[PDB]
């Protein structure tokens, strides 16, 4: 598992049960209502998926899509998003814009 | 600028700092960009004063000294767009991009 950072999620990471994502006067919240929604000014955001699962969650693949599943792994929101194969990360940035980047294209590495 | 991450077209001056968990990327006055902890540097320790890294809109890191000269590029460039390199915790510095998808609460609906 990689470890959590508040403005960032990487691929592979989940969240759900209202998991979020948080910076400056912003918030993306993976509600336990099965609605995403990014919270603060001016107007926000949502999936607009209020009931229409249980127990969802968010993740982000291997080729920048972000899903929102239910428990049984039915798709209830895509970002619609898909590309090359690699590692990704959603950035909730500080202007309060979300934004999914990818893939790595350089690291640095141990020396 | 963010805690942990730059942006295409941003700058991490002297003294500037990205930061997560214990892992800490300081652009230093020497001019040499070291992630601590991270056991990475780009080794340009006195090759400037007043030193800047910045990333281009080809996903390329760049340090530059205080009079506009180049001192060192990650080399790798993929196609032109946006792009955000950001400190991992696991502690490495990791370049993604193009961006992909966005989220904008500033319009409707």
């Amino acid at each position: 598992n990689i470890p959590f950072t508040n403005n960032l999620l990487f691929s592979g990471q989940v969240l759900y049960g209202d998991g979020r994502l948080t910076a400056k006067n912003h918030q993306l919240v993976m509600q336990g209502d099965c609605n995403l929604v990014l919270y603060g000014g001016k107007y926000g955001w949502q999936s607009n998926t209020h009931g229409n699962g249980e127990h969802c969650f968010l993740r982000l693949n291997h080729k920048g899509e972000l899903i929102i599943k239910d428990d049984d792994f039915k798709t209830i929101w895509s970002s619609s998003s898909s590309s090359k194969q690699g590692d990704y990360v959603l950035i909730l940035r500080d202007d309060g814009f979300a934004v999914i980047y990818g893939p790595a294209i350089w690291e640095t590495s141990p020396q | 600028l963010g805690t942990n991450y730059l942006l295409s077209g941003q700058t991490l001056e002297t003294e500037g700092h990205l930061k997560n968990g214990d892992f800490d990327l300081v652009m230093q006055d020497d001019c040499n960009l070291v992630l601590y902890n991270g056991n990475w540097q780009s080794n340009t320790a006195n090759k400037g004063r007043d030193c800047k890294l910045t990333l281009t809109d080809y996903g390329e890191l760049v340090i530059n000294n205080g009079d506009g000269s180049t001192v060192w590029r990650s080399k790798a460039q993929s196609v032109k767009g946006d792009y955000a390199a950001v400190d991992h915790p696991e502690g490495r510095l990791v370049v993604f991009g193009p961006s992909v998808f966005k989220i904008d609460p500033w319009v409707p609906g």
